[PDB]
DNA sequence: CTCTGAATCTCTTCCGACGCGCCGCGAAAA
RNA sequence: UCCGCGGCGCG
């Protein structure tokens, strides 16, 4: 099976899982530590920000690749925003600092 | 073809600064349309970006001095254009 | 873009949480069904959470982008993007103020500690079963007492409105509004100074730290109760459409609708002014409903739906493996990925992997589109999709073009070690399976059993560069756990090499002399000479000179023609002598390592590839195969089994005659069967290993046999001695699941037919092993996850720290042998001091120098015994370690580079072997050497022998070079047969002791007079039954009378006339107490000699749990007690169930007292003096005791010794550094004894780095520094103690971590790697480190 | 003979790899 | 159609 680009889960904008729904593979925490050991921080950031979560970043990246430019455009993962909202629902003030 | 990069790592010393400097060189290669300082033999931009490091003609210091001379030469060209415009207006 | 510095957490005040909301929600409805539209005031209200479609009004009045930011007059819905449905949060106001579940119930109850109330009465109050009182006027009853209903009534009639009492929910906040924390903190401080009890001070200290955290943080405690509850934006809780217009409800919606129902009902109920019973029941129902909404299931039975499922709450969505953190934030599913089954690709090179064409097309489709646009063939992306779907022939050519140098990351689930992800430069193959290079199959731990693995492609130029530089399989050929090479030929290649180098005494074309390996190739490929022919050939070899020049030499030497063929592929620098042998897996490993250490990386890569090819080729030409006739059965087997049958038969008859016991017969039957097994195994190996051959002269000769199985096992290619032993000989004497040997041997071999009962016995071990192997993975993974999450913070930052403390290193000796040489244990470390030549003050090795191979060779030549090296446990760097203390980097041979995350590497290197683990009287000198005695105070008896009067005495065997090789413990009071420094030979006894008896000794000679000798109060008169000899038995403290309880029977040494005999060197007379239950045969007033004795005193864990406990610092069930202060030991006043041990310090002013349970056999005599940390009793020692007594260095030596012992027993190699670094992360926290000039409070626990830098700045100001102790926190606790609260929340125990952080207003600086990877910015390690060094330079500058 | 502190017992909480694949099936709510 | 829960196997 091979996914490339396709549908996204509505809740967290992450790609689906499962071949039947044409979903991508899962880059679990084991692989996160694997990259962590080697270093390769740029590859990990690319993974997390563009290929998985940041809608704006992945869109800009897609345009870049179509144009032949291969420059990273980092962005805040939407899953983290989800977490921020969920904690904010608990009755807890959580916010970014030095904004 | 490039089977291993250990020679380039020796040239730069630390692998991380190597990859950063090579990334900068390749990025200015791909989008800036610059010139390859070594015969490319139809290789991709990334590998020739490593090869110029392998030659040793380029590192962080030379990259910095080249970028700095480029930018101040652009500044001087802009100043010359402004001077020519002022002379035409005067 | 936002470049936020940090994350702050604080309590949600009602006013600000009101500001957060875009408004309230009134009705418990979601959408209309006639038109799928939200209700006017429901949980999806367009007025509240925004439009249902991008830039479209709810009523459709405005439908053009020019209307941006316009709130429709007709319907009132703002026109904007639908994205705001993810942002804007709702709110609900509660008719009654309602508290939070977390702060109410999460132990310890924060509100409870805020007050002095116990948690039980306040919780029963908050559910409205009792009142709380606010005082006014002069009743007997004060404020803050719990008052039930009828007491409230009689107080109401007695006192009226003079006093206030209330039902729970509002009363809690009302009281919370009624204290000033400053007066509270000062009064508790003066109470702390006043109090003496330790438990009381514990309670008041926790209370004061909590309330001072409130004061400092600025959050108001009354905010703990909620008057407004925010509603999560609808987009995060979608109502999933179903077939036919139906919907599936997200769990949050049901709970929210329940809360809305209860709140509206309570509002309308209060509006009607109904009696208090109805409103109180309704409001307690609302309380429980909101409790379920927040943290459903924490208290009582969780509310459940029609599907009898326990409904998910907000809290449940964060905690757990399925929660947001573990499932989503880490391990986000990625695009551009594929997965497929693997297939051996032999024709591949080392670094290129075969990829199915279809997968390549799908993965690189963005690039295909890009290049198609570049060449102009496709005018639009629609066209590109067409032709890429139409698989036009140009598309394949473009595909070859794009992948020309674009590496792909390749992973096999599950990743166990950093070698589990590698990057390859792909090639295209037909089919639907990924071809893999055979070598790396060992590294991936793949076995080609239909196992699947996945592929990802980097996108940025940066990521491609990381892949080609770092992750390329051509690099990282050395494992980080230990320097041993990972790419090791095995199985077929080993078989081919071994078959190629083997010789046969008679072969075609032997004896002929051949000019060179080229003509050897000609000869064999012409079939004129067999591979095993021994001939003489001319060869040439080269070696690096002092300048590295390859000076050449050549000559004629004997060689098997196969080995001559091998010499082609060797690199130009290898010496020939290495190849000249019967190549095996160990030899080949040494060979490749040799060429790696001598020549460059490219020669080694090329050599590995060529050896791969040649091994496969000549194994193919070998045709080595296994036949049924190969497992030849020795004829002696029938005889040996016959003999054993007789031996067991006669033994059984002897047992039936009553001559021997059942257990004795069992043991000797086991022994004779084991002997028979040894005999037959030896005979079978002897028969197999050798074959009879014919020479040139026809004479009989012998050679190593060419039987297939023998060569398969000998070469090490997928085999060993045990399996071949089981193939044709005895199978052995394995055990039942309980571990008992069945006493009935498994007779036949596998070539023979195992009988039914035999085989069914054989299956028990197999089932046990399979079950254990299956079940171990869970614990192994868990242990890895904990270790990683503890060690994730460390990263090498500074080049060096100006410190000179270090770790003493000495080869480990147990049982009389060296378990690990000093060469291994110190290779790759950095010198802590100037190594001195033995016996001289001359500097041998300078300080701060790396221990590479040449230096270790020099050290070995000088035969140095012990050396001090820097360790990460001693590093002084704050928030990091220096490069030198971590020493050499294993994977690259050179010193470690700044930015390498050593912590994660070490954690994974511990974890990877975790799979391999398994969880379910006299001393002889072994070698010639010199006897050494240490930690000894000894005497010479009248017999001329030696007796030891000291504990922890150790006996060493030391060579003439000064290097110890044997080490043993010396029991107290033992008999020693050799003097110090005496030379001894192997197999020689030197000391003796009675294992099951604890004797007493007398260094002086004199008449022993017995004191405190009273029958029934200290002793009793007895006569030995078997001998009739008179004896005195010392009674126990309770066995004796009450009056004699504290009387101490004791021997006294006097002269012939009774004058006191004094202890040598002291004025104290010699008196030896008599312990309880002791027996003495001699009588009062009997002369004894010097060094004379008279006393009669009587005398496991599975691997993976063992390492888990050692790293977690489990308190052992039976801990050994250690002395606290050095002094003379004594027994205090007798106690109940325990003995009162007392130490009177030699010069200290305060004696020390301990309760020790009476059943414990104390090792030390009462009449003894102990040193700091002396061992009082046997048993394992808790590491905390080691830490507080013997200092950090003892602990870090102990932990590494034990863990390395476990792995060494398992045989897995791993460098001591990886244990050391974990232990360093274990010692994070530290407590304070005296604050000095610091602002800290005595008894508080803080970061070791924080207290260290505080002391540094204090002494830099000349002020008094803090006196501290370092506490050993377990890995879980130490993980929960990190300054960054995000990492702890991600780890485990999420509710408590979040609650504590919120209550304390902690500021998280996203320092660690895990927190940064959560946020999504580049991690501060490796390639990212430089960027952060570009950031912290300028953010401080800015 | 009584009171307080210290220590144990009793209860409550947390948590046991991970990646898929396959299969089926929701409702006193509309 | 994309939601959730339970069972089964593979590695
Ligand atoms: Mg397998
Ligand atoms: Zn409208
Ligand atoms: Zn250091």
């Amino acid at each position: 099976h091979a996914r490339s680009t396709g549908s996204y889960s509505l809740v967290t904008q992450q790609p689906l899982g499962g071949k039947a729904q044409f979903g991508g593979q899962r880059f679990g925490e084991m692989e996160v530590w694997a990259l962590e050991a080697y270093g390769a921080a740029y590859t990990l950031q690319e993974m997390l920000t563009v290929k998985s979560d940041d809608v704006n970043g992945r869109t800009k990246m897609y345009k870049n690749i179509v144009d032949g430019n291969h420059q990273m455009e980092p962005g805040m993962p939407e899953s983290f925003n989800v977490l921020l909202k969920e904690i904010r629902s608990l009755g807890i003030n959580i916010e970014l600092e030095d904004e | 073809a490039r089977v291993t990069v250990q020679d380039a790592v020796e040239k730069i010393g630390n692998r991380f600064d190597l990859v950063l400097v090579a990334a900068r060189r390749a990025r200015q290669m791909q989008v800036g349309g610059k010139d390859p300082l070594v015969p490319e033999e139809n290789d991709k931009t990334t590998v020739i970006a490593l090869r110029e490091i392998e030659e040793g003609l380029i590192n962080n210091q030379i990259l910095d001095v080249r970028e700095r001379q480029e930018q101040q030469e652009q500044e001087a060209a802009e100043l010359q254009a402004v001077t020519a415009i002022a002379e035409g207006r005067r | 873009t936002e470049e936020f510095d940090a994350i702050k957490i604080a309590l949600a005040s009602p006013d600000m949480i009101r500001s957060w909301s875009f408004g309230e929600v009134k009705k418990p409805e979601t959408i209309n069904y006639r038109t799928f539209k939200p209700e006017r005031d429901g949980l999806f209200c367009a007025r509240i959470f925004g439009p249902v479609k991008d830039y479209e009004c709810l009523c459709g009045k405005y439908k053009r982008l020019k209307h941006r930011g316009v709130i429709c007059e007709k319907c009132g819905v703002e026109v904007t993007q639908t994205k705001v449905r993810r942002e804007r949060m709702g709110h609900i106001e509660l008719a009654s103020p309602t508290a939070h579940i977390w702060f109410l119930k999460s132990l310890p109850s924060r509100i409870g500690l805020l007050l002095d109330m116990p948690l039980r009465d306040i919780e029963r109050v908050l559910y409205f079963e009792s009142y709380v009182v606010i005082e006014g006027g002069m009743t007997n009853l004060e404020r803050q007492q719990i008052l039930t209903e009828e007491q409230y009534l009689d107080a109401l009639e007695e006192f009226g409105d003079e006093f206030d009492a209330k039902m729970g929910a509002e009363a809690i906040q009302a009281l919370l509004k009624s204290m000033d924390l400053e007066q509270e903190c000062e009064q508790l401080r003066e109470e702390l100074n006043e109090t003496n009890s330790e438990t009381k001070r514990k309670k008041l200290t926790k209370r004061i730290k909590l309330l001072e955290a409130f004061v400092q943080s600025g959050n108001k405690p009354e905010w703990m109760i909620l008057t407004v509850l925010p509603v999560l934006p609808p987009d995060l809780r979608p109502l999933v459409p179903l077939d036919g217009g139906r919907f599936a409800t997200s769990d949050l919606n049901d709970l929210y609708r329940r809360v809305i129902n209860r709140n509206n009902r309570l509002k309308r109920l209060l509006d009607l002014a109904a009696p208090d019973i109805i409103v109180r029941n309704e409001k307690r129902m609302l309380q429980e409903a909101v409790d379920a909404l927040l943290d459903n299931g924490r208290r009582g039975r969780a509310i459940t739906g029609s599907n009898k499922r326990p409904l998910k709450s907000l809290a449940d969505m964060i905690k757990g493996k399925q929660g947001r953190f573990r499932q989503n934030l880490l391990g986000k599913r990625v695009d551009y990925s594929g997965r497929s089954v693997i297939t051996v690709g032999p024709y591949l090179r080392l670094h290129q992997c075969g990829l199915p064409k279809k997968m390549a097309l799908e993965l690189f489709k963005p690039f295909i589109y890009g290049k198609l646009e570049l060449r102009g063939l496709a005018t639009t992306i629609k066209a590109a999709k067409k032709m890429v779907e139409r698989e036009e022939a140009v598309v394949w050519d473009i595909l070859d073009e794009v992948i020309r140098e674009h590496p792909v990351l390749l992973n096999r689930a599950p990743t166990l070690h950093r070698l589990g992800i590698q990057a390859f430069e792909p090639v295209l193959i037909e089919g639907k399976a990924i071809q893999l290079h055979p070598l790396v199959c060992a590294a991936y731990n793949a076995d080609f059993d239909g196992d699947q693995m996945a592929v990802h492609v980097p996108l940025t130029l940066e990521a491609q560069l990381e892949a080609r530089a770092l992750m390329m399989s051509t690099n990282n050929i050395l494992s980080p756990a230990n320097g041993e090479p990972i790419i090791v030929p095995s199985q077929d290649v080993v078989l081919g090499l071994y078959y190629m180098t083997r010789d046969c005494v008679n072969a075609k074309g032997e004896g002929m002399v051949l000019t060179g390996p080229k003509e050897a190739e000609r000869l064999y490929r012409s079939g004129l000479a067999s591979l095993h022919a021994r001939v003489k050939v001319r060869i040439t070899e080269y070696e690096k000179d002092a300048n590295g020049e390859l000076v050449a030499k050549t000559s004629l030497k004997d060689t098997t023609v196969g080995r001559a063929i091998l010499w082609m592929i060797v690199p130009k620098g290898l010496p020939y002598s290495i190849v000249n042998q019967a190549l095996g897996k160990k030899a080949i490993s040494k060979m490749l390592n040799t060429c790696y250490r001598i020549l460059g990386l490219k020669p080694t890569v090329i050599f590995a590839d060529q050896i791969m090819y040649t091994g496969f080729a000549y194994a193919a030409r070998s045709g080595a195969s296994v036949g049924i006739d190969d497992m030849v059965i020795p004829e002696k087997k029938h005889e040996i089994i016959s003999e054993a049958e007789a031996e067991v038969a006669e033994i059984q008859e002897q047992f039936q005659s009553g001559l021997v016991t059942a257990g004795e017969r069992y043991n000797k039957v086991i022994d004779i069967w084991a002997a028979a097994n040894d005999r037959v195994s030896k005979a079978m190996m002897d028969n197999l290993q050798t074959e009879t051959v014919i020479n040139r002269d026809g004479q009989e000769e012998k050679q190593v046999s060419f039987n297939s199985i023998y060569m398969m096992a000998d070469s090490g290619a997928r085999g060993s001695a045990a399996q071949i032993r089981q193939l044709a000989g005895m199978r052995g004497l394995m055990a039942k699941p309980d571990g008992s040997i069945i006493e009935t041997p498994i007779t036949a071999n596998f070539r023979e037919g195992l009988n039914v009962l035999q085989y069914f016995i054989s299956t028990h071990g197999a089932r046990k092993g399979l079950a254990d192997t299956a079940l171990k993975t869970a614990n192994s993974g868990y242990l890895t996850r904990r270790l990683v999450d503890v060690a994730q913070d460390l990263v090498v930052t500074e080049d060096d720290c100006g410190t000179h403390e270090g770790i003493m290193m000495t080869p480990v000796i147990e049982g009389g042998d060296v378990k690990e040489p000093l060469r291994d244990r110190v290779l790759g470390r950095v010198t802590a001091e100037d190594v001195l030549k033995p016996g001289t003050a001359d500097i041998l090795v300078p300080r701060n120098t790396l221990l590479h191979e040449q230096w270790c060779d020099l050290l070995e030549e000088n035969s140095v015994d012990a050396v001090k090296v820097r360790s990460v446990v001693s590093c002084d760097t704050d928030f990091g370690v220096c490069a030198h203390c971590y020493g050499r980097d294993l994977a690259r041979g050179h010193i470690i580079n700044k930015g390498e995350a050593i912590g994660v590497i070490a954690a994974q290197s511990i974890g990877e072997p975790g799979t391999q683990l398994t969880m379910r009287s006299s001393i002889q000198v072994k070698n010639k050497g010199s006897i050494k005695l240490s930690n000894v105070k000894s005497v010479v008896n009248s017999s001329g022998k030696l007796v030891i009067t000291s504990r922890n005495t150790e006996l060493k065997l030391i060579d003439e070079f000064g290097r110890t090789k044997e080490s043993y413990k010396v029991p107290y009071g033992a008999v020693l047969a050799k003097g110090d420094g005496e030379q001894v030979a192997g197999g020689e006894t030197v000391a003796n002791w009675d294992p099951h008896t604890m004797p007493v000794i007398t260094e002086v000679s004199g008449f022993v007079r017995f004191t405190d000798m009273i029958d029934g109060q200290t002793i009793t008169r007895q006569t030995d039954e078997l001998t009739g000899l008179s004896s005195l038995v010392v009674l126990d403290s309770a066995e004796r009378t009450a009056g004699g309880k504290d009387l101490r029977p004791a021997l006294k040494i006097v002269d012939a006339q009774g004058n006191d005999v004094l202890i040598p060197g002291t004025d104290m007379p010699a008196q030896y107490f008599l312990p309880g239950k002791a027996i003495v045969q001699l009588e009062d007033g009997v002369q004894i000699s010097s060094g004379d004795t008279l006393a009669r005193i009587p005398q496991i864990t599975g691997g993976l749990p063992r390492v888990a406990d050692l790293f977690e610092a489990r308190r052992p069930k039976e801990p050994a007690i250690l002395a606290e202060i050095s002094g003379i030991v004594s027994f205090g006043k007798e106690t109940k169930g325990k003995r009162r041990l007392v130490i009177t310090p030699v010069d200290g002013s305060d004696p020390y007292e301990e309760m020790i349970p009476k059943w414990r056999q104390l090792n030390v005599f009462e009449g003894e003096r102990v040193e700091r940390g002396d061992v009082i009793s046997d048993g394992p020692e808790a590491p905390h005791d080691i830490l507080r007594l013997r200092g950090v260095h003892a602990v870090t030596r102990y932990i590494v010794n034990e863990v390395q012992d476990v792995y060494r027993l398992q045989g897995v190699k791993i460098n001591d550094k990886h244990i050391e670094v974990i232990v360093r992360q274990m010692l994070r926290k530290a407590t304070i004894v005296n604050a000095g000039s610091s602002d800290f409070l005595e008894g508080e626990q803080v970061e070791y780095s924080r207290v260290k830098i505080a002391n540094r700045e204090l002494e830099a100001n000349g002020k008094v520094g803090a006196t501290y102790s370092r506490d050993l926190l377990g890995i879980t606790k130490a993980s929960l103690a990190t300054e960054s609260f995000i990492s702890a929340a991600s780890f485990q125990e999420t509710t408590r971590v979040l609650t504590e952080a919120a209550v304390a207003g902690k500021r998280d600086e996203l320092r660690g790697l895990k927190e940064n990877v959560i946020v999504g910015r580049l991690i501060p390690a490796g390639t990212g480190y430089a960027y952060h060094q570009d950031r912290m330079r300028r953010r401080a500058a800015g």
